[PDB]
């Protein structure tokens, strides 16, 4: 932060003469002095460049066209404008959050001008960041407490040995200086919540729309477990949602209770639709309570919203119909519904306070966000514990928390707040709504097969596409209007291989091809498998990263038309088993698995088995007990037609939980195994491509096994 | 009946590659450092069984035709490490031996030479199926008793007899077309 | 590490012009060039100066005068001794380890020379680092993989906001890109414990002599959460210690299982003992089976090795007369009892593979070493089931570990290996030694009074003082002999006040006191409270720490004799209440407070009020599933006999629990209840020394009110 700008030659000497008096007084100090050309110049040093910090204009030149274009981005931004004797300001200029500085052409006195810049970009400095981050920077430079945690305090004891030398080179003196426990006293502590750690948790919720939003130092999968001990007594009912992440199994077998699955929405593609209306309604919840044993009224509701793919759903129908006092939104994939007008409405945040609940939120930090590993929020609209829920928090959270995360979780909260931060949510969304069109402009002006965006018809529009009931590109049977939204920023690229129908096509190329072949540019793949592939643009993917992302598509196509070797195309590949992929080429690989699907009926087997719900005995807390006596066995593959699992199948493709720990497979879920026995047969015939579910092991003959209980 | 009968005939065709004779371990699930390795579930109960091997070695300076091993002690080896004791010919004491395991999932006798020795379980419609589906079809009978009883009542719609005893007789008819 | 030394001066010119021409050479790459003189010079620029990584010298000069003293501080350090053509090696120089680098006084080659030392110290890093903290440095100069977690991606969204930019240029753009999660190949993950994770587990248990070794990314206080969900069922026995943290006492509250609390010994400075002999037999641990309800077989044992103040005990007697399968040792306090020869035999690591038994430990990093918050290991030696323990650690551990703290535990375990290292651990007990003599020098020389020591009367050996039963140092009544041995880092200072029988004086000053007066000049201190003090002594003090710590105790009796004012002496406490310490000097003070505890009797309530063990009702973890429903409440402190408190006593000083969640303060426990009156009425007169209980809250009227259970 030391770029100085100097807008317009006045070509007048009394002017020009103390610009270049004070260019060689700036420069005494450590500040870049840059010289922008007509108007838009500046504009675009702002923008594209945020080390800035100072604009030196002249006032009786651009009053109206520079104090507003600039007031629509950074309303901190310092003005440094040399007023001149008939000056006045405007009647336009009221209602803008600006900072004018006013100075006079006088020679000699560039020494004082130099500074009162310096002392005006340090008030800057103390007021776009948080306390608590203001009290980190400024305990380095003085506080120097002797004894105290860490041992190497600053990094004194790596300057002792050879090989930690090399450890503290790597970072820098600012980093290791900044690791301290809670033993300072002027910057409070996370476990007492007291001082400047108090107003921390008041400025993220205030700014992100909420009552308290905490600071987990655990990442978000500490964060679900820390909320799930609360509302669920050993002994209660949890409504918790079937598209569950790992971290949420690991709650269901903490806790003695009986929670119930519901069954979401899901197509053929692989993508997950969305829980429907009418598991919301009031003949529903007490529907299963009676007819599962032991089970009591459900005080707690776990919906996963959105999902990993991103599907919004409609809180304005849930925090009405859904008669619960505890719903809990696993937002952990949409960190941004609040600076936007096309997301009111949309989460939990959005709205008010619901008369006699609460709405639980984790939304993840360092997923989509700014900040260090192991960072998570917990929003709260209503009212919940503090007192005894913070005993609850130091159950999985050390009494020395890290600040240098922490600082990184509140700078998340603040890098958003301002209309400066509200571009890159609003930018993002416009990068990705150009991408769309990128495909589907690049489709039928090319000459063959090409991409397709899982998308509506229509994109002119700039909001989240409902998912109607009189459309096709969802192809989601019997789904309710007004219910299920679109994510813009989640580009669902779907390769050719099916039809519109739910039927298999003759010509197509998997998605599992595609994943490794943008690996060897530098680009992974979040999600890939049948013919579908995900991606995040978020705030991290400028327009570098996204406009390489199709000149990498675009070569796959003619790497694909010319028919090249695998050699000279995939060398990850090759160098897995060099003697089979030898004679092979792009188009013979492809053609051989496009059979394969067909023939072992990969979309039948697939919307079949994640439909029904296998049969639950116990509650998963009981499958736990269990194995900490030692009294787990296993069976073969078909061999386990009747017995009690202890793991949760996680087959890839997809990614969703097949059997939870503590259920019974009979005749009732027979297409549940006849998934997993398809998949042991058409991953392991062509190598690269093997079968990845994490539960199924992998032996030596090509049969899989799962852990179950004993009898 | 009906969800007994069915996992009968998926264990029919599952025999056939089983009942020359091999034995293949299988791989315990779980997060731990040495690859451990488990027994067979169904395929053997007893405690103190025997195994036949291919190519005969000269362990302790004698020949041997079968090994023993104990049930007990072959779930801790496995699992825990450590040390195997096997006696030889189902008598002595049970002596060290030099087993480890196998590429293709096997057991491999060491010996004095380092030979390798693939260990086998001795062999016998096999008899885990007749004995399995014995059982289910005495439970047929049973319940076919009691309505072979209480069919004489009076206020019963003689319509339902056609499809009380149709559903009798159609699993009848299946559960004797295994055996044949 | 760019520090090349040139020793010595052969007078020839065919020698010296290489290196002159060598001089100019090495510059060009960044090396900063010494020249020693005599042969101790280069002796003092190896073990005050670690960037060091190249030795030029004459072989045919100095050939068994520097091979051998250096060998016996660095094994690894690059020797670019320079030949003649007569020249040989010693019969002496066969067992030890060194890296020697001929070379030849050829004019024009110097720029060669130059090539080969850049790369023999390339290999110098490459063999001393980790292969998981290598791949680390690596990964940042090479590895530029996109669409990754987290969103930031090496700092990426940091240059687009103007308050990003300031965070982002604190640390540095290696700090930023090395926050990497679990989405990269050639890095492997931590939950999967494969390839460089692999390795580095087998890494740190070798070095540290053990048979596994864990990297816990949430500091000590979830490694000791972690062991207690192995070896306790869900209604076991554990034989918890009493002298338990407040992370232990979570533990209790977590499981349903019925602890066992032990009688440590203790004096009247408030010095914690041990446990004796007595406790550790098959008669006394089954005499208490019967009376306590609801108990089996105790499977589980927590010994806290060492205490807070630093006793070790003897691992040989208790690894064979307790028969207890998983003895645990908490050694979060001593993560050095390997590397010394006077720790033989002390720890639980040291020895071989007790048969049956198995001995957890959960050494703390981030306390007496170097390295990044939130670290702690688990050494477990002998036969477990990793299957089932790791269970539990994924439980309280993200997906998404933060590398840049696991890179700093194995690290911590790389800076011990070699003369490097020993070098640490002996360095601080020279320094503690030689402090322990200064306070005995200056004490019998002065005219007053002086500092004691709690050290025996011969120091003269540098090994473990044991704690015999014909000393009066220690003050233990009765104690078992070669069981408590004395830290010698561990510099516990006596303030004069007390006598040697137990009793009180006339003359005394307490420690608090002195303890406000060292944290005026940046001194903080560990433990303070009655007539007691300590001191951190690790690897990281080095001689500054250690002297400037002297020079503040010999300044506190000079303003104390002379009688000067508390304004002019104490700023921070005038500051308080500037009012009440107007004309009160640093004598007036000083003898109020000591006669206040004579007055209330502080050594005798104190003694009386931890042995006698409060009447333990149910368990703690029935007391926190109380807690959740709403059926809690809080009484005054006159007005609790025959209650069941629900939070911690723990009150400051000293620093052990007092009443556990879940017991009842009966007619046995009576000098229990008056220690927390008597220190209500001696913290409420003079400002600054209040009352610090945790569990007491302070109201209106001056009386703590405790929180307890409902009838
Ligand atoms: C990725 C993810 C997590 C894990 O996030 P961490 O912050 O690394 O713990 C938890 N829940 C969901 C729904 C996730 O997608
Ligand atoms: C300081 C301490 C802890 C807490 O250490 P952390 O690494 O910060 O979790 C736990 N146990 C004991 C005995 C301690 O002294």
């Amino acid at each position: 932060m030391n770029v100085i700008a100097i807008l317009n030659h006045m070509g007048v000497y009394f002017k020009e003469e103390p610009i270049r008096e004070l260019h060689r007084a700036l420069e005494r100090l450590n500040f870049q002095i840059v010289y922008p050309n007509d108007r838009d110049d500046l504009l675009k040093l702002i923008e594209n460049n945020a080390r800035l910090c100072g604009v030196i204009f002249d006032w009786d030149k651009y009053n109206l066209e520079l104090c507003e274009e600039i007031s629509k981005m950074n309303e901190n931004l310092p003005l440094y404008a040399f007023a001149n004797t008939y000056s006045t300001l405007d009647v336009s200029l009221n209602d803008l959050r600006l900072q004018i500085s006013f100075f006079e052409y006088a020679l000699g006195a560039a020494e004082d001008i130099a500074n009162k810049i310096k002392q005006t970009t340090d008030e800057y400095i103390n007021t776009i960041l948080p306390p608590l981050t203001k009290a980190l920077f400024k305990y380095v430079r003085e506080g120097k407490y002797t004894f105290c945690t860490p041992g190497h305090m600053g990094g004194t004891a790596f300057q002792k040995s050879p090989v930690g030398s090399l450890f503290y080179d790597f970072f820098g003196p600012n980093t290791m200086k900044s690791d301290i426990s809670i033993s300072v006293s002027e910057l409070g502590s996370l476990l007492d919540h007291s001082g400047p750690h108090k107003e921390a948790e008041q400025y993220i919720a205030r700014v992100f729309n909420a009552d308290r939003s905490y600071m987990v130092t655990n990442g978000t999968s500490t964060a679900n477990k820390i909320v799930g001990m609360y509302s669920a007594p050993a002994g209660s009912t949890i409504l918790i949602d079937r598209n569950c992440h790992k971290s949420l199994t690991h709650l269901m077998m903490m806790s003695d209770v009986t929670p119930i699955y519901f069954r979401p929405t899901r197509n053929a593609y692989g993508i997950l639709g969305g829980i429907p209306q009418s598991e919301f309604q009031h003949a529903t919840i007490a529907k299963r309570v009676k007819e599962t044993p032991n089970a009591t009224w459900p005080v707690h509701a776990v919906i996963t919203n959105s999902t990993y793919d991103g599907l919004l759903y409609n809180t304005d129908f849930i925090k009405k119909t859904l008669d619960v006092k505890s719903i809990h939104f696993d937002s952990a994939w949409v960190p941004y519904t609040n600076f936007s007008p096309i997301y009111e409405g949309k989460c939990g945040m959005s709205g008010g306070r619901v008369e006699g609940k609460v709405i639980y939120e984790t939304q993840s930090t360092h997923k989509l966000l700014a900040a260090f590993s192991q960072a998570s929020m917990i929003h709260v609209k209503g009212d919940v514990n503090e007192e005894t829920f913070n005993e609850a928090y130091m159950m999985h959270t050390t009494t020395s928390p890290h600040y240098g995360i922490v600082a990184s979780t509140e700078t998340a909260a603040a890098m958003m707040k301002g209309n400066a931060g509200k571009r890159l949510i609003n930018g993002s969304i416009e990068r990705a709504i150009k991408f769309r069109k990128e495909i589907k402009r690049l489709r039928t002006e090319s000459d063959g097969w090409f991409f397709d965006v899982w998308q509506p018809d229509h994109i002119d529009t700039t909001e989240c596409w409902p998912l109607r009931s009189d459309s096709t590109w969802h192809g989601f049977k019997n789904i309710d209007n007004e219910h299920m939204y679109l994510d813009p920023i989640k580009v669902t690229l779907l390769t050719p291989g099916m039809e519109k129908d739910g039927t298999m096509s003759d010509f197509g190329i998997p998605a599992s091809i595609v994943a490794k072949y943008l690996d060897e540019h530098g680009i992974v793949v979040e999600k890939t498998g049948p013919y579908n592939l995900l991606f995040l643009f978020s705030i991290g993917i400028d327009k570098t990263k996204a406009l390489s992302l199709l000149r990498a598509l675009t070569d796959f196509k003619r790497a694909f038309d010319l028919n090249l070797r695998v050699k000279n195309m995939l060398p990850s590949l090759y160098r897995e088993d060099p003697e089979f992929y030898e004679n092979m080429r792009i188009q013979e690989l492809a053609q051989n698995i496009h059979k394969l699907i067909v023939h072992h009926n990969l979309p039948d087997l697939m919307y079949r088995a994640f439909e029904v719900l296998p049969t639950m005995v116990m509650t998963p807390y009981a499958a736990f007990q269990k194995e900490l006596h030692g009294m787990t066995e296993e069976v073969y593959l078909d061999e386990m037609v009747g017995r009690i699992n202890a793991n949760m199948i996680l087959p890839y493709p997809p990614g969703v939980p097949l059997v939870m720990p503590g259920e019974m497979i009979t005749e009732e879920s027979r297409p549940v195994l006849e998934f997993l026995q398809m998949l042991c047969e058409i991953g392991a015939h062509y190598p690269g491509f093997e079968t990845d579910i994490h539960g199924a092991y992998r032996q030596a003959d090509g049969r899989y096994t799962v852990k179950v209980l004993k009898e | 009946m009906l969800t007994r009968l069915g996992a009968i005939v998926q264990r029919h065709l599952q025999l056939q590659q089983q009942q020359k004779t091999a034995l293949t371990v299988i791989r315990l699930g779980g997060i731990f450092s040495r690859r451990q390795q488990y027994q067979l579930p169904v395929n053997v109960t007893a405690s103190t069984l025997t195994l036949l091997l291919q190519k005969p070695l000269k362990l302790h300076d004698m020949e041997v035709v079968h090994i023993s091993f104990e049930r007990s002690a072959l779930e801790q080896w496995l699992s825990k490490g450590g040390e195997i004791r096997g006696k030889l010919n189902g008598i002595g004491f049970a002596q060290k031996l030099n087993l480890e395991v196998d590429s293709a999932q096997h057991l491999v006798v060491r010996d004095v030479s380092l030979q390798g020795s693939t260990l086998a379980l001795p062999g016998s419609l096999p008899g885990e199926i007749k004995q399995q589906l014995e059982e289910l079809e005495s439970d047929w009978r049973k319940q076919h008793a009691l309505f072979s009883e209480q069919q004489k009542c009076l206020f019963i719609p003689g319509d339902w007899l056609g499809r009380i005893e149709a559903s009798l007789q159609d699993v009848g008819a299946q559960i004797r077309q295994a055996q044949q």
